[PDB]
RNA sequence: AAUUCCGAUAACGAACGAGACUCUGGCAUGCUAACUAGUUACGCGACCCCCGAGCGGUCGGCGUCCCCCAACUUCUUAGAGGGACAAGUGGCGUUCAGCCACCCGAGAUUGAGCAAUAACAGGUCUGUGAUGCCCUUAGAUGUCCGGGGCUGCACGCGCGCUACACUGACUGGCUCAGCGUGUGCCUACCCUACGCCGGCAGGCGCGGGUAACCCGUUGAACCCCAUUCGUGAUGGGGAUCGGGGAUUGCAAUUAUUCCCCAUGAACGAGGAAUUCCCAGUAAGUGCGGGUCAUAAGCUUGCGUUGAUUAAGUCCCUGCCCUUUGUAC
RNA sequence: UCAAAGUUUAAG
């Protein structure tokens, strides 16, 4: 019997799938590990997770993650969720909850983020105007 | 270690040198004189690109099969100024990734597959793959 | 509590200033010592608290 | 490094040899940044040099090139006139050479009483844009 | 890493702010100093929810701006981090405790608010609240160094570790801090 | 009142002033260089990597937009 | 002397247009101290402005 | 938020509007669901070549070859349920109506749609085989055909796009979307994969698609990463204009559009004025739909990146109630 | 604890 867990993180329209198994924790995105993704900048958030809680935490648990949706800022969100969301319910599920609890609690003290996802999505467009609040300029004279 | 290991941008410098190195891809006449697309106010100033965008088609048939010109077009793809009227989408020039595509059918890196489209063929995954492991190889960095 | 605590005799009651002011109508009403009011309301002569 | 010529006199032109090759040909009327980086490969230069480098023999190639394209394989299309009505040519004008097949076209226009050279000759747009609106010299 | 976090390469701690005001107010450290300066963050939700958003994400927020850079901001925290280097390079020190310093010397003290005053326009001189002084200081020093950026050979980040330097530094020789002491100036001609 | 105008040469005064002077600074940037010279900003470039090459100056960051650098690693 | 004031209440928005906090303040050194004034920006119980002047004690505006 | 309530009371008991309501947004490892979703992780049954690590095993990675007699619904589509109520804790409030904070967690507030009475001599007879009267009615104001015009330029104003650069430009490289739409038609034709020919616009072949099936993992832009350029009206800007080449069309000259080479204007951030906007909003950024043979500098949708500042006030501009004055 | 602010087809 295997330890299979597939959890998701959301931001926007990305819907980034970490999915965690009884590995040597590699932790690769779509099909490469975390030193690419390549908006680059945004590295050390999709590490985030690992930092906070470290190698050893993961150690046996090797996760790969898929993503599609959103834009590139919006997906590496998804991704940093998602696998911190898979470790959490790894542990929930196969190891024992107050370390579950333990590992929460690290997280939420740096970003409630990282568990909970933004509810914030793209607000619609009205006409008399090129936005959603915006309106076209007015004339008068 | 595969391709998807590697950091992108220095993989296709790798290979371009490759298939400089090899000297059998052929290179058309115009080289020099063309475009490259209706985008480009300008022509490369890297004067031996095609061995670069030769390459760069390559690593994408290896991510992703089944590609023709059409779909190399559209994703060689960009920002076209209009100037005094606003920006649009253009696809890629088809002949020189036609011609790229038929030079690296003489090479034997790829082959027309079934259902239509260029695939990379075994012989192809090897130069590309070797050279990832080349890139791996290099330092620790 | 400032002249209080700089002040020589001790405790001290402080003084008053007294005036009686004469407004004309034009001048109470927009100084706003008298508002308006509506024509029942006019009728109490008790003054305010 | 060459410490020679910075400034250079070309066909009529003073070309800024302060400038980068590519670039600083293209002061020349009838030169845009395509045709000099086409004449600069056919040349054969390192142009990343600054056009106050180069040897004066260098120079004299280039000219050369750009005179008689089709000579050294610079293709149709990069042809500032094609297909030229007086005779049936096909090449690239240039400097005040340019200028006076211009005048010509515009002149031969006038004298045929068209639609276009009228225009030209009252001041208004050729290319049937609105001119209600602007353009109000 | 794990029991300390690093902004990249430098520290939280041992970053003390001065005047006991802009401290609560300035977020360089609660404990809580993120390894970025990006960051989801809804901090616009509430009122006073802004003050617990770092300054150095502050700092980039404000940074991203003058329409063409609107939206930009990865653009523009390269900017903050080319500027923290350029800052420890010419200065040393913490860069973040330059910053700080520069935050507490750059925003006001107080300003004249336009009060109506019969009909011609004649001002009275106000207080300004440790948020607001933050606030200015932010933007202040950082449009002084944009408009410093423009139209001579000079990196954005190379002009924003210039002004933050000469903030830092009471110079009256940044955009910032020559702004404030004007502002200072016609309060107390007012007051 | 501005009307800034540069070298784009290896014009020996200069040279020297390089050679001499940019390895003591603790900032070099090509823009630093071009302000401290009246040189290009190419040129400013070009110099810099030469000085890189020879190894009296420190590579800090090399970005697209910006690059850094610095003295040469005194003792 | 520049003088910091803890604010103890917040006592309403006066200026023409809405912006001056109308503060209650205890005066930080000796406590007996409590003035009140104005201010821009955003204000709160427990904070501390920065007074350049001290004695001044602005009412209606 | 509200003529929303509580409460007062020559009023009583009602009606509309507001609220409720409908759609939408976001929570459901809960349930029902699948070859026109995924497959999902397995099984790796494999193919597969050294594909790689590696002496070789075992692993890493996809492309896929996969059906069905593998296993399911985490992602997917969409059903019907649940789900938040101001319900809890603390204040404040006549200890009412309610307001404030904080817990749990979406915190009453996601954004639209619908929308009263009474008006206006608002617009619309050029949307109607809705229509009064008036006019005209064969040398027609009917109707159709050819041509022209609605585009004409001393000038004045309105909504727009492009910019004035280096937080940039260019040249490569890398890499992520979401609403849609689509032929085989009401009168003649769609979306288009793949292969060759063409620098390019484009051309010629064959296919798929009345569509979660094919286009289509819609491989968008900005962004990201290496380029050179260097504050010069410069490689910023791309107007004007010369020459050529394509397609649409019955026909394109007064340039239909598109491509190419050449030309390279003002513009170095805009006086007095004044517009719009508070959260995934503004702004940037592209892509759909509309019109459409040809086709958006408009529009109406869509996402992608993502601020500053507010959280208030009646100063201006207006609006709602009360009292008041009024020769309107 | 009071700056300036004048006028409105004949054309129904």
């Amino acid at each position: 019997p295997l330890q299979s867990v597939q959890v998701f993180g959301r931001k926007k329209t990305a819907t980034a799938v970490a999915h965690c198994k009884r590995g040597n924790g590699l932790i690769k995105v779509n099909g490469r590990p975390l030193e690419m993704i390549e908006p680059r900048t945004l590295q050390y958030k999709l590490l985030e997770p690992v930092l906070l809680l470290g190698k050893e935490r993961f150690a046996g648990v090797d996760i790969r993650v898929r993503v599609k949706g959103g834009g590139h800022v919006a997906q590496i969100y998804a991704i940093r969720q998602s696998i911190s969301k898979a470790l959490v319910a790894y542990y929930q599920k196969y190891v024992d909850e107050a370390s579950k609890k333990e590992i929460k609690d690290i997280l939420i003290q740096y970003d409630r983020t990282l568990l909970v996802a933004d509810p914030r999505r793209c607000e619609s467009k009205k006409f008399g105007g090129p936005g959603a609040r915006a309106r076209y300029q007015k004339s008068y004279r | 270690v595969t391709v998807k290991d590697v950091n992108q941008q220095e993989f296709v410098r790798a290979l371009a040198a490759f298939l400089k190195k090899s000297g059998k891809l052929k290179v058309p006449e115009w080289v020099d004189t063309v475009k490259l697309a209706k985008h480009k106010e300008l022509a490369p100033y890297d004067e031996n690109w095609f061995y670069t965008r030769a390459a760069s088609t390559a690593r994408h048939l290896y991510l992703r099969g089944g590609a023709g010109v059409g779909s190399m077009t559209k994703i060689y793809g960009g920002r076209q100024r209009n100037g005094v009227m606003p920006s649009h989408f253009s696809r890629g020039s088809k002949s020189v990734a036609r011609r790229v595509l038929q030079a690296l059918e003489g090479l034997k890196m790829v082959e027309k597959d079934q259902d239509g489209g260029r695939k990379l063929t075994p012989q192809g995954q090897r130069d590309l793959d070797r050279i990832a492991g080349q890139v791996a190889a290099a330092k620790k960095k | 509590r400032d002249i209080s605590e700089a002040s020589v005799f001790d405790a001290y009651v402080l003084p008053k200033l007294y005036v009686k002011l004469h407004y004309c109508v034009s001048c109470a009403i927009h100084s706003k010592v008298v508002r308006n009011r509506s024509r029942e309301a006019r009728k109490d002569r008790t003054p305010p608290p | 490094p060459e410490k020679f010529q910075h400034i250079l006199r070309v066909l009529n032109t003073n070309i800024d040899g302060r400038r980068k090759i590519a670039f600083a040909i293209t002061a020349i009327k009838g030169v845009g940044r395509r045709y000099a980086h086409v004449v600069l490969r056919k040349a054969d230069i390192d142009l990343t040099k600054r056009a106050g480098e180069l040897t004066e023999d260098e120079v004299e190639r280039v000219i050369t090139i750009m005179q008689n394209p089709r000579q050294y394989k610079i293709p149709d299309w990069f042809l500032n006139r094609q297909k030229d009505v007086k005779d049936g040519k096909y090449s690239q004008v240039l400097a005040n050479g340019l200028d006076n097949k211009l005048r010509e076209d515009l002149e031969r226009l006038k004298k045929i009483r068209a639609h276009r050279g009228l225009r030209h000759f009252w001041g208004l747009r050729v290319r049937g844009q609105h001119t209600k609106t602007t353009g109000r010299r | 890493t794990p029991d300390i976090k690093l902004f990249g390469k430098w520290s939280t701690d041992d970053v003390q702010i001065n005047d006991i005001s802009l401290q609560d107010y300035i977020a360089v450290k609660e404990k809580y100093a993120k390894y970025l300066p990006h960051s989801a963050g809804r901090y616009a939700a509430k009122r006073f929810r802004k003050a617990q958003c770092p300054i150095v994400e502050r700092l980039t927020n404000s940074m991203m701006m003058h329409g063409r850079n609107n939206g930009k901001k990865l653009m523009t925290v390269r900017i903050v981090k080319h500027a923290f280097e350029i800052i420890h390079l010419l200065t040393g020190e913490n860069p973040l405790q330059v910053l700080v310093n520069a935050i507490i010397n750059s925003g006001p003290r107080e300003d004249s608010t336009r009060i109506g005053r019969a009909g011609t326009v004649r001002r009275q001189a106000v207080d300004v609240s440790p948020l607001r002084r933050v606030n200015q200081a932010i933007w202040l020093l950082c449009t002084g160094a944009r408009e410093a950026a423009f139209r001579n050979i000079k990196t954005i980040a190379e002009c924003l570790a210039d002004e933050l330097i000469n903030a830092a530094k009471g110079s009256s020789n940044s955009y910032a801090i020559k702004k404030k002491d004007e502002l200072e100036r016609v309060a107390k001609s007012n007051r | 009142r501005d009307k800034l105008n540069n070298l784009v040469l290896f014009d020996k005064a200069t040279y020297d002033k390089l050679c001499k002077e940019v390895p003591n600074y603790k900032l070099i940037t090509p823009a630093v260089v071009s302000e401290r010279l009246k040189i290009r900003g190419s040129l400013a470039r070009a110099a810099l990597q030469e000085l890189l090459s020879k190894g009296l100056i420190k590579l800090v960051s090399k970005h697209r937009a910006q690059v850094i650098y610095t003295r040469n690693t005194k003792g | 002397p520049i003088k910091l004031a803890r604010v103890t209440k917040v006592i309403g928005k006066t200026g023409s247009q809405g912006q001056c906090t109308q503060v209650r303040v205890e005066f930080m050194d000796d406590t007996s101290h409590s003035t009140i004034r104005n201010v821009k920006g955003p204000v709160r119980e427990g904070d501390v402005l920065t007074l350049l002047e001290s004695e001044r004690e602005a009412r209606r505006l």
